[PDB]
């Protein structure tokens, strides 16, 4: 994934727009279960990787088994898997945000229920939406530069 | 010498990350480099396409017809795409991509250049009732 | 002159290596990196009065799937074509039995010619080209995203898995520089991937019409 | 006065008014533009 | 089966369930809540949803010519 990013991004800048923000809910979990990131953690790190693994299969934005409806859901949210994958690895896992057993579970079912309602609504006038969206940036625009 | 159409042509070398040459090192790190560039006045890019050291792949024109003959659809589409986001991103101003994306997406569907204007309206599979709205409403409805 | 004569033919046939290439032909992998003096050493030094005379140039070619269907490439000598030099060429193909065909025109045809090549629809197809077209490979370009054709196979599970038909698709007309490069027909359905920053990756269709 | 009638059918594909799919996915994600902030992917930038 | 469609009660659909349920409300149907002292039509039609208890089906029509039915207790309020 490292070296498909460099080919998707190739000027090599990092500002991305995504869904559900991921150092946010990880700084909540450390607070709504008081973790002290001082002492040995008991999160076991291969809970960490089959977590992760369950969670990605979770997301589905293409609904179907056969494929070339199978390689489209994995062209859809390839970008959120990477950075869900690099954010979220074992060693940063046990290394800095030292979460616990407990504080896990609560973040994996976060993501999932905050994805879910990102997903666009089958029926808005998406095409009205785009038109005056890109009409009244026009009026920012210089008359002659 | 030269090409009929382009008159006078500049060099310089940038500063910003824009137009630099970024290469990923042996280190993997992002590199980035300044080289010279040229810009005319005026366009005929089929030749100066084909020319000796002359880079054939990050060369471009700012005329989308010109790219329509020349190089294909797509290309239209991204470049239509690009000067947009770069007219938008001027003033520092944002706006999202999927608009950007939709309006380029649906500007460039029935795949010839249909302008939005009168007359790139007038043609598609449309219904009766809506082409009486502009204009000719008496005539194409005599035709309906 | 000929040394700018002799690196374009050099660049032309460079470029040509490459596109029955990607239309699924078997060509010899050092034909692709042919450089410029082991290519000015096989066919000679110059073509201005030389052994290059844009003839020794013509290729021939077989599939991969099949030994049987080949495509050949011709390089006319006078500037416009005419009628019967064509006919010159569709009784060489008459003769060896191929019917996937390309002229490398020089700089121009006839309006007579462009009736002439029309004509012959359910047999020897050709392509016409020109040699300004073909001196650099527009698909390494930085706009242009990766085609992929699609089999008559595949095309059904589409239309079957979106419960399309094949009237509802985006359409592209083939007369723009990458239907041509491809040799596509209508009725076909070509395959883009591009990357973009939203998702990674976005896989589009096309129907070439 | 183009664009009026492009909108999001009940199978997720972004349909003209006689039906001509223009995207296969809205915005070739699937996502509404309104949830989504910006992150950083930090992968990407560092060494070997 | 074979229901391809969403299970999350959309944006749109709540705003019409609530705006006919209240209308019917008004016209002096029966209630399905143990309300007090409510009187506002729209104000009961709110919390007969929070309760899953509106007797009425959503057709959603696919672009294809298909459709299917969901009852309104079988979907996910959205809010």
């Amino acid at each position: 994934d490292r070296e498909v990013l460099r080919v998707i991004f190739p000027t090599g800048d990092s500002k991305v727009v995504l869904p559900c923000n991921l150092l946010r809910m990880i700084w909540n979990a450390q607070k709504i279960f008081h973790i002290n990131p001082r002492l040995p953690s008991d999160l076991h790190p291969i809970k960490v990787v089959e977590g992760v693994k369950e969670l990605s299969k979770k997301l589905v934005i293409v609904n179907g088994d056969d494929p070339l409806s199978r390689q489209a859901q994995e062209n859809a949210t390839l970008l959120f898997n990477i950075h869900l994958r690099s954010t979220l690895c074992s060693r940063r896992m046990a290394e800095e945000f030292r979460l616990s057993g407990e504080a896990f579970d609560w973040l994996l079912g976060e993501i999932e229920s905050k994805f879910n309602q990102a997903i666009a609504h089958p029926g808005e006038m998406v095409g009205a939406l785009a038109a005056q969206s890109l009409g009244e940036p026009a009026t920012q625009m210089t008359l002659n530069t | 010498q030269g090409i009929e159409q382009i008159s006078k042509v500049y060099m310089h070398l940038p500063q910003t990350d824009n137009k630099k040459k970024i290469i990923i090192t042996e280190d993997g790190e992002f590199k980035a480099l300044q080289e010279w560039i040229l810009e005319t006045d005026g366009v005929s890019l089929m030749r100066v396409l084909s020319e000796k050291d002359v880079d054939p792949v990050r060369t471009t024109s700012n005329d989308i017809v010109e790219i329509f003959t020349v190089l294909g659809i797509e290309a239209v589409r991204k470049a239509l795409e690009r000067e947009l986001y770069h007219v938008i991103s001027f003033d520092g101003s944002y706006v999202n991509y999927r608009h950007l994306a939709l309006l380029c997406d649906t500007m460039t569907c029935r795949g010839h250049l249909m302008a939005i204007t009168r007359h790139g309206v007038n043609r598609q599979d449309t219904g009766p009732l809506m082409k009486c709205s502009f204009e000719e409403t008496v005539d194409v409805l005599m035709e309906a | 002159d000929d040394e700018e004569e002799t690196y374009r033919l050099w660049k032309i046939r460079k470029t040509i290596m490459q596109l029955c290439h990607d239309r699924g032909y078997l060509v010899t992998q050092d034909e692709l990196d042919q450089t410029l003096e082991e290519f000015k050493a096989q066919f000679g030094d110059k073509p201005s009065e030389g052994r290059p005379r844009r003839t020794d140039l013509t290729v021939l070619v077989a599939h991969n799937d099949d030994p049987t269907d080949q495509m050949f490439v011709f390089f006319p000598e006078e500037p416009k074509v005419g009628i019967k030099t064509i006919k010159v060429y569709c009784q060489r193909m008459q003769e060896e039995n191929i019917t996937r065909a390309l002229i490398v025109v020089q700089q121009g045809m006839t309006p007579s010619a462009k009736q002439s090549l029309v004509d012959m629809a359910p047999k020897y197809i050709l392509e016409q080209f020109l040699q300004q077209e073909l001196l650099i490979n527009i698909t390494e370009h930085e706009l242009v995203p990766e085609h992929v054709v699609m089999t008559k196979e595949e095309v059904t599970e589409l239309l079957a898995r979106y419960k399309l038909r094949e009237n509802q698709l985006p359409r592209i007309q083939a007369g723009d520089p990458v239907a041509r490069y491809f040799g596509i027909k209508r009725g076909q359905v070509v395959k883009i991937i591009r990357p973009s920053e939203t998702a990674g990756r976005y896989i589009t269709y096309r129907l070439v019409q | 006065k183009s664009m009026e009638s492009v909108m999001v059918k009940y199978d997720a594909t972004v349909r003209n008014s006689i039906n001509q799919v223009v995207q296969l996915r809205y915005g070739e994600d699937g996502l509404a533009g309104e949830s989504v902030e910006f992150q950083n992917l930090a992968t990407l930038k560092p060494s070997n | 089966q074979k229901r391809i469609t969403t299970p999350y009660m959309t944006k749109y659909e709540r705003a019409r369930v609530l705006g006919t349920r209240a209308l019917q409300i008004a016209m002096c149907a029966p209630v399905m809540v143990e309300l007090e002292g409510e009187t506002d039509p729209l104000l009961i039609a709110m919390k007969e949803l929070k309760a899953r208890k509106i007797p009425i089906i959503i057709r959603r029509y696919l672009p294809d010519g298909s459709y299917e039915d969901w009852g309104v207790d079988e979907l996910i309020i959205s809010d």
